[PDB]
RNA sequence: CGAAGGUGUGCUGUGAGGCAUGCUGGAGGUAUCAGAAGUGCGAAUGCUGACAUAAGUAACGAUAAAGCGGGUGAAAAGCCCGCUCGCCGGAAGACCAAGGGUUCCUGUCCAACGUUAAUCGGGGCAGGGUGAGUCGACCCCUAAGGCGAGGCCGAAAGGCG
RNA sequence: UAAGGUGAUAUGAACCGUUAUAACCGGCGAUUUCCGAAUGGGGAAACCCAGUGUGUUUCGACACACUAUCAUUAACUGAAUCCAUAGGUUAAUGAGGCGAACCGGGGGAACUGAAACAUCUAAGUACCCCGAGGAAAAGAAAUCAACCGAGAUUCCCCCAGUAGCGGCGAGCGAACGGGGAGCAGCCCAGAGCCUGAAUCAGUGUGUGUGUUAGUGGAAGCGUCUGGAAAGGCGCGCGAUACAGGGUGACAGCCCCGUACACAAAAAUGCACAUGCUGUGAGCUCGAUGAGUAGGGCGGGACACGUGGUAUCCUGUCUGAAUAUGGGGGGACCAUCCUCCAAGGCUAAAUACUCCUGACUGACCGAUAGUGAACCAGUACCGUGAGGGAAAGGCGAAAAGAAC
């Protein structure tokens, strides 16, 4: 599904509303972009499913740091 | 005068099975509905 | 202990061995006609589980 | 637990033969016991082939309510009631009046 | 290889009948009542061991039990089994 | 030494009602004063059960067709046997696969069923009957098609493969 | 515990036993066919077809055990490609399925009302999915309040149908504070000293109290009507027992029981101490949870419908100081007051009964009461989801009418 593998974002849902006040159901949808970073520690490049700002954490932490989270919540790589 | 009911073992019971409603998530809520009513025949399976 | 405990396991298997054949001959007098005492196949039925039962138990 | 047994002398305290003697002959689970020529009834016996029972009106015993019934003491002759003692590590019964276990 | 515990538990009884009877004096062969895990393996071992009676082959059919009505419920009786053993010449039981 | 209830009589009050009692009934009922209501039925093409009416009327289910002589039986047009008549016969004959699940045979029965009676029947009861290395199913292989290890996708379920 | 029993329609035949392995009741145990999560493969459910290994084998072959998938680990052999990963085999551990209601989340309408109807309401109700527990969730202040102060969270009664929101229409609806039930606070974000400290507890025993079978259990006679006495007429007694039910009409003293006094070979719950495997106390000093708070764009939740709208979360874009700092005090600024988020655990009041035991009802009495007081979710109908009945009473005793 589309689920940021770092930040754990997932479609939630709201409302579209007109300027009559109209209500439809709608979902929001994160910006999800299949990205492959580059691992120093195993000198392998591995493919990911995030989002901008999840890509924003990684630059900011690290990769490394990002993987041990992952493998410590569960989640395959 | 062809009437509605044309009768199959082999038909009937590949889809009015019991094999089939536990496939078919929602097959397994009519057997559970079934069951708690107290039917002394879940499905025509013989 | 009904007198069986005591006992060794081949000689429970013996036991076994003629009550079944006791059994098979109460059935086969029973299936016709000239059998009169039934009370026969209920003791040697209990006899068997009796004697399977400490068999589990050795 | 019981204070009425098959080998018991008693005596009909209500009934149609209230006052009458005579000796049980078996107890039934549902309460009641058959006295020896007590409540007899006049059953129509039909005859079946079978056994060659030619048939016949029949007098036969009739079930009694045990609440009905109670113990005969001979000591005294009158009727008595049963309760329950131990002795000697064993329970027996005895009459209510003048304490004698029953023999 | 056949134990004798289940050469004696898979007999039940032997069929009195007027087709039985005639099979048994015109081709030398009993009818048995038998259970529904047997085999013709098993029956022809049970027979040449209990009997001590030689048997060549063996015919097995199945019952269908009848659905009868004792009062107003109804009931269906047990589907038992029913076996032609077939005794070799010179040999007699009954 | 006869309660509740049922069925009649008499008396009484403006009224809804009350009182006494004959008979059946065979074990509970309840004064006075207060309290709480599933508290009063003639209708709603009201619901359930029972019983009338039309009425002993239509009808008794292809216009292929029956007649007679004997037998059993309380009783026969309809059950059994025999002699004649008629009908289908690319069927209204004989095997089956589907489907039904003893309806197949014998003895016996005539309470309910057969659109009549019935000794008869696919109607009741009891008993018996289905025998495979060569038939089929089982099994090997797959078509359409389904499920689907992992896999892809999807707010859960799940979808595709 | 006991002299009667082999469950009922259901009688019979054939038997066991009567002073203790007859039956019966309880605890501990064994066997526990097949389908069904079904788990060796398959499948039209109670069916078909197997492989491996160890044992029997009168050589016909039989018996037993194992063999699903997923996730977390351990070892071995591993490809594209050399070291190394992917991938594959074996072993261990844990679940997967079912359940009446309660709970927290992920989704989420409309019929209706507004006398129409779209904002709104109905309602985050019905319904779908996931998860876990006997409770769940929440829970220790970046909370309120007002210059006086309260001190976690949960539930009830007032504040109040007030202040407020709202085509200011229909309608929605607080909070401050007070009175109550109940109560205990802690830990990591890090080093050093004392040294196994209180400590949670799954840990092993005994002690006490239950629960799972049970024991004793008081005290009445005559007469009359009457088929039968418990009823009437008289004379007595018990009561820490006159709660109830049955026995031929209404029984305190006929029976089962009841008030009361006792009992466990064996398992098990609850409280205390106990060497008991690991816990980590206490002191000193240091630090204070960053793509976070805030902001822009389009939504939702707070009584609050962007309205001047304060506060929390994020779908996207950016985006700090971080103890001299920051948040809040209903647009906002200044002063003042209060408190330290971006890490977690936590019982008690609180919600419910598919099922167990006891007791009660100004509840019903077979067209009522659960659909079903009776062999009922049965017969029957529909291919199927599903729908769904009708039907109770002889007599005290069958003594159920010999002939
Ligand atoms: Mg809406
Ligand atoms: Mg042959
Ligand atoms: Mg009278
Ligand atoms: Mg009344
Ligand atoms: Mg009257
Ligand atoms: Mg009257
Ligand atoms: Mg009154
Ligand atoms: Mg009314
Ligand atoms: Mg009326
Ligand atoms: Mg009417
Ligand atoms: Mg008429
Ligand atoms: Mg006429
Ligand atoms: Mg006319
Ligand atoms: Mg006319
Ligand atoms: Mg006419
Ligand atoms: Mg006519
Ligand atoms: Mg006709
Ligand atoms: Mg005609
Ligand atoms: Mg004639
Ligand atoms: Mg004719
Ligand atoms: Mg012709
Ligand atoms: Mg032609
Ligand atoms: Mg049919
Ligand atoms: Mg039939
Ligand atoms: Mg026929
Ligand atoms: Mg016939
Ligand atoms: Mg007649
Ligand atoms: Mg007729
Ligand atoms: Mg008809
Ligand atoms: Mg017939
Ligand atoms: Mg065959
Ligand atoms: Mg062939
Ligand atoms: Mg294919
Ligand atoms: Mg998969
Ligand atoms: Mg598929
Ligand atoms: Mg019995
Ligand atoms: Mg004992
Ligand atoms: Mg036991
Ligand atoms: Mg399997
Ligand atoms: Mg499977
Ligand atoms: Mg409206
Ligand atoms: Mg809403
Ligand atoms: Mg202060
Ligand atoms: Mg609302
Ligand atoms: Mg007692
Ligand atoms: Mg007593
Ligand atoms: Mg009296
Ligand atoms: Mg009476
Ligand atoms: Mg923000
Ligand atoms: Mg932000
Ligand atoms: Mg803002
Ligand atoms: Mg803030
Ligand atoms: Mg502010
Ligand atoms: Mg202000
Ligand atoms: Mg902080
Ligand atoms: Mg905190
Ligand atoms: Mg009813
Ligand atoms: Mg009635
Ligand atoms: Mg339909």
């Amino acid at each position: 599904s589309r689920v940021c593998q770092v930040t754990g974002k997932r479609p939630v849902t709201g409302n579209n509303r007109s300027h009559a006040l109209n209500a439809t159901k709608r979902r929001f949808l994160p910006n999800l972009h299949s990205h492959r970073f580059w691992v120093e520690s195993e000198k392998r490049f591995v493919t990911l499913r995030v989002s901008a700002k999840g890509m924003r954490v990684i630059d900011k932490k690290g990769i490394d740091t990002v993987l041990a989270e992952l493998r410590a919540r569960g989640e395959k790589y | 005068m062809k009437r509605t009911f044309q009768p199959s073992v082999l038909k009937r019971n590949r889809s009015h099975g019991f094999r089939a409603r536990m496939a078919t998530k929602n097959g397994r809520q009519v057997l559970a509905r079934r069951r708690a009513k107290g039917r002394a025949r879940l499905t025509v399976s013989k | 202990a009904k007198e069986l405990r005591e006992k060794s396991v081949e000689e429970l298997n013996t036991e076994l061995l003629n009550l079944l054949r006791e059994q098979f001959n109460l059935r086969m007098q029973a299936a016709s006609g000239q059998l009169q005492q039934s009370h026969l196949l209920k003791q040697v039925r209990r006899d068997v589980a009796r004697v399977k039962t400490l068999l589990n138990e050795k | 637990a019981a204070k009425i047994r098959r080998d018991d002398e008693v005596i009909v305290l209500t009934g149609k033969d209230k006052g009458k003697r005579g000796k049980v002959k078996n107890v039934l689970s549902s309460g009641k016991v058959i006295v020896e020529g007590i409540n007899l009834v006049k059953k129509h016996q039909k005859p079946v082939p079978a056994l060659n029972q030619p048939g016949g009106i029949v007098e036969k015993e009739a079930a009694i309510q045990v609440s009905n019934v109670a113990i005969f003491n001979a000591a005294t002759g009158k009727a008595d009631r049963v309760g329950f003692r131990f002795e000697d590590g064993k329970k027996v019964r005895f009459f209510k009046s003048n304490s004698e276990t029953i023999k | 290889m056949i134990r004798e515990e289940r050469l004696l538990k898979v007999l039940r009884a032997p069929h009195v009948s007027e087709k039985a009877s005639t099979a048994m004096e015109k081709s030398n062969t009993i009818v048995l009542k038998v259970a529904k895990d047997a085999t013709k393996a098993e029956i022809k071992a049970a027979v040449q061991k209990l009997f001590e009676v030689e048997v060549e082959v063996v015919n097995t059919l199945v019952v269908k039990g009848k659905v009868k009505r004792h009062g107003q419920r109804i009931g269906r009786r047990s589907d038992w089994k029913k076996a032609y053993v077939t005794l070799k010449e010179g040999q007699n039981l009954d």
